[PDB]
RNA sequence: GUUUAUUAAAAACACAGCACUGUGCAAACACGAAAGUGGACGUAUACGGUGUGACGCCUGCCCGGUGCCGGAAGGUUAAU
RNA sequence: GCUUGAGUCUCGUAGAGGGGGGUAGAAUUCCAGGUGUAGCGGUGAAAUGCGUAGAGAUCUGGAGGAAUACCGGUGGCGAAGGCGGCCCCCUGGACGAAGACUGACGCUCAGGUGCGAAAGCGUGGGGAGCAAACAGGAUUAGAUACCCUGGUAGUCCACGCCGUAAACGAUGUCGACUUGGAGGUUGUGCCCUUGAGGCGUGGCUUCCGGAGCUAACGCGUUAAGUCGACCGCCUGGGGAGUA
């Protein structure tokens, strides 16, 4: 259920250089990790939420 | 798949009682539905050999079935294939 | 002297040889040395002494011009970029910035299976 | 008869027409039976990369309900306007609290 | 995808049969249809200029619409026919208006459900479009060289120019040789590629399908005495010099393009 | 890459210099490519360290 | 299949097939002192040229010479 | 006849399962420009190579083709081969709760049919990296290799063929029984909605381990234990998966 919208949430499991955090690092569980990355990944289409942190 | 409201025709038409979604002659023709569905489906670009391999189970389990319904009762068997227009 | 007066130090270290080009904000170079230049040939080019001959030598290149400031963009795995970064802060360029800008692809193109022996 | 969730990015020069461009798009949406539950212009936004070299676009997100058939036409309107730089057609994304 | 031809004659044992069900079978649109009439070697001037064209089938030309015009009005596609003149499928396409044309033949074909180029249209080949309209990454075909010319680049079978974006005023278009040459974003497109690309599979199996074709034989310069051929002479079956056409240029290498003004557009060139 | 910092400090140096994750994705980027073996080799030996 | 009509019908020429090279369209190339035309009302899955000649296994080495392609460091270089 | 095996229906759930089409972003290469000037590339050291015709570096604009960094995990899915960006369309399977329905419709299966990695073959495209063959340079006594600079088929796509792999869990498919512990993943019921907290109950999976078994190593509730059904296979090594 975890929106892409929610770039204000996205952006405490996004690293400095945009890259997703892991999942033993943060401590989500694993279903949450996969809603977590699609969403990212959605973001990051959207420009949103940056792929790397130079461009 | 097979759709809710097309499934719960077929089980209303095939069925001798309602709520008979388990008679051999519903499943059979839920089967069949969806082996007609599924050529539609196989006509563009055929590799898809791994639904092409759930439409060959729905007529082993067919063909099972219907040798079931030969054996039980022929009048039903011969009946349930002149309404699916199989084994011409 | 240039009135702009900033500019960004490339460190180009890569496992054999460290490129130091120093340009202005806009890309266009002033000036470039390497650990090759330096005067180290062969097994010395790689080592991070090379990497500060390299960018003193290139400090002295663009002393021409003026640069005030610096921000520095790092490239690869060789031995030359803090060696590249101090040099140039011991040359008494302010560095402002520190970049690490190494090309990071995705899954990519197909790498060299060379060197395996 | 679907669930949509449609989001399109705007050129910031062609910022002029975006409610325009909403009201037509709903209105062949409307006229292909479909329901729109959250209509919401979010408008002009800084992006995080550059797409076409702009750094600024508009944005508006649509929600609605409505047949495969109107939402693929409606994707290829999407591809051939040059005013739209990006566009997602996502699935359902249900009922949930509206304006994210 | 192939119906197997079984040897029963040599002649028939290297060819085997690919043909496309889709194709129309019947007379083609009398409208679309002018005389074509063959020209075998000749000039205005009676002399053969261009050797090895001959003999073969009467064809008929159909005119293709290759400027894509009558824009803003729906083309609903109809069956595609076979046409004889160029090496792709054409077919035949109806307008809301009532405008009946040929257009090159589209990869997808729909019988059954409407055609639409406007607002209402689907993601179907065959769509006309500026350079400048086109999507990012899209291949197109049927693109013109000049601003309203008519198409130039891509109307054979199975070829088609890929573009991915812009200069501004001038497009650079990545040809099937592998040459860059920069047209100007007004020159029409249309989306996709053309089609028929199976139907050069096959092989054509004897001398008289070639020969059915418009192809005469082809002698070798070192068949023939001295002075019909540079090459040519001698008791054995090599002549023995370096390879030249039969008014002596360089055959193997030897790059002959002379043109200057379109070297500017032409920023790059195929091996 | 670099993260926000005051632009006086004491002492010019880099907090994360050693640490970096570009070095090793480089490493393991320039040649190498088995990636099948070495995941189960990690959790053998992962499983044996962890007591 | 074609061939020296009228001493040679063949192992010759062709042929499908294969490779190489040229060619981005006012295309190469050709007939044209030029207009023009053929190529072609075709658009690189197309055209021309060269060699080989269905099919099966395949096509080794050597760019020194000649030829072609690419770069003009440097030299030698015409009219001017 | 019966429902307990097997199946159908309602509602959900997770997923790189398949096929089609679109799009995004790094990065590599190439082309055209801007700055710039004596090196670059490589290695154990060197050299071939590239570079004063202006490279390498850096910036900008464009082109193209591949694989989708992080997430990513002895994680998931699939009969196996296998399947990783995002999005849509078409579709297969599994699993769980509460009932309903059919009523042995089941299991295996020589022949037979289908799928089957990579390499290869055919025809047509595409071709950025990598790269059999090939070339040059080094090491060596030699080096048709390992190392280096190149580089073609191939890898990529469409359709067709091959039918092989250390295709492995070196462990056939199905059903029943037999101590436990620690986990991963996905449902579901209850309490204390009140700490994604306690108590249960299913499916798949990882490790250790008891009885037992095994020649031993090991397997061990997902058996290599105790049984039942059916199929495939073996009968010393080379000759030989060859004639």
């Amino acid at each position: 259920e975890i929106d892409y919208k929610d770039i204000a949430t996205l952006k405490n499991y996004i690293t400095e250089s945009g890259k997703i955090v892991p999942s033993r690092i943060t401590g989500t569980r694993a279903k949450y990790q996969r809603q977590l990355a699609r969403a990212i990944k959605r973001a990051r289409y959207l420009s949103l939420l940056p792929y790397t942190d130079r461009h | 798949s097979l759709s809710t409201e097309a499934t719960a025709k077929i089980v209303s038409e095939f069925g001798r009682d309602a709520n008979d979604t388990g008679s051999t002659e519903v499943q059979v023709a839920l089967l069949t539905a969806q082996i007609n569905h599924l050529q539609g489906h196989f006509a563009e670009h055929k590799k898809d050999h791994h639904s092409r391999r759930g439409l060959l189970r729905m007529v082993s389990q067919r063909r099972k079935l219907l040798d079931y319904l030969k054996r039980k009762d022929v009048a039903r068997y011969t009946q349930l294939i002149e309404r699916l227009g199989l084994r011409r | 002297r240039k009135q702009v007066s900033d500019g960004v130090a490339h460190i180009h270290a890569s496992f054999n040889n460290t490129i130091v080009t120093i340009t202005d904000r806009q890309g266009n170079a002033l000036g470039w040395a390497t650990a090759g230049g330096s005067g180290f040939r062969g097994s010395r080019k790689s080592t991070p002494f090379a990497a500060q001959v390299a960018a003193e030598r290139c400090a002295d290149a663009v002393k021409e011009y003026g640069i005030k400031n610096l921000e520095v963009m790092v490239k690869g795995p060789g031995p030359g970029r803090e060696s590249t970064i101090r040099a140039l802060n011991a040359a008494g360029f302010r560095i402002t910035n520190i970049t690490d800008v190494t090309p990071i692809p995705h899954n990519g193109c197909r790498p060299p299976k060379k060197r395996r022996v | 008869m679907r669930h949509y969730e449609i989001v399109f990015m705007v050129h910031p020069d062609q910022s002029e027409q975006v409610p325009g461009m909403i009201e037509r798009y709903t209105a062949a949406i409307t006229g292909a039976e479909g329901k729109i539950h959250r209509l919401e212009d979010w408008g002009r936004r800084q992006l995080a990369y550059p797409i076409n070299k702009l750094h600024k676009a508009h944005y508006v997100l649509m929600n609605v309900e409505a047949p495969q058939e109107v939402i693929d036409e409606l994707e290829t309107t999407f591809r051939f306007n040059d005013a739209v730089i990006r566009s997602m057609v996502m699935r359902t994304k249900h009922a949930v609290t509206e304006a994210s | 995808a192939v119906v197997k031809c079984k040897p029963t004659s040599p002649g028939r044992r290297h060819v085997v049969k690919v043909v496309n069900p889709e194709l129309h079978k019947g007379k083609p649109f009398a409208p679309l249809l002018e005389k074509n009439s063959k020209s075998g070697g000749r000039n205005n001037n009676g002399r053969i200029t261009t050797r090895h064209i001959g003999g073969g089938h009467k064809q008929a030309y159909r005119i293709v619409d290759f400027k894509r015009n009558k824009d803003g009005i729906p083309a609903v596609v109809e069956r595609l026919e076979y046409d004889p003149n160029r090496s792709a499928n054409i077919a035949l396409v109806l307008y809301k208006d009532g405008e009946r044309r040929y257009i090159l033949a589209p990869k997808g074909l729909k019988a059954g459900d409407q055609i639409q180029s406007g607002v209402d249209a689907a993601i179907k080949p065959g769509n006309t479009l500026p350079m400048r309209n086109i999507p990012v990454g899209s291949t197109v075909h049927n693109v013109e060289m000049k601003p309203g010319k008519g198409g130039q680049l891509a109307r054979s079978a199975g070829t088609y120019v890929q573009i991915v974006a812009r200069d501004g005023a001038y497009v650079t278009l990545r040809l099937r040789s592998g040459e860059m040459r920069k047209v100007e974003a007004d020159c029409r497109a249309t989306l996709g590629e053309v089609g028929n690309a199976e139907h050069m599979l096959r092989v054509l199996g004897k001398a008289g399908a070639a020969r059915w074709r418009g192809v005469r034989p082809t002698v070798r310069g070192t068949a023939m005495n001295p002075v019909d051929h540079p090459h040519g002479g001698g008791e054995g079956r090599n002549f023995g010099k370096h390879p030249v056409t039969p008014w002596g240029v360089q055959t193997k290498g030897k790059k002959t393009r002379s043109n200057k003004r379109t070297d500017k557009f032409i920023v790059r060139r195929r091996s | 890459i670099k993260v926000r910092e005051n632009e006086p400090f004491d002492v010019a140096l880099r907090r994360f210099k050693r640490s970096c994750e570009k070095a090793g994705v480089l490493a393991e980027v320039r040649r190498r490519e088995f990636y099948e073996k070495p995941t189960t080799e990690r959790k053998r030996a992962k499983a044996s360290a962890v007591k």
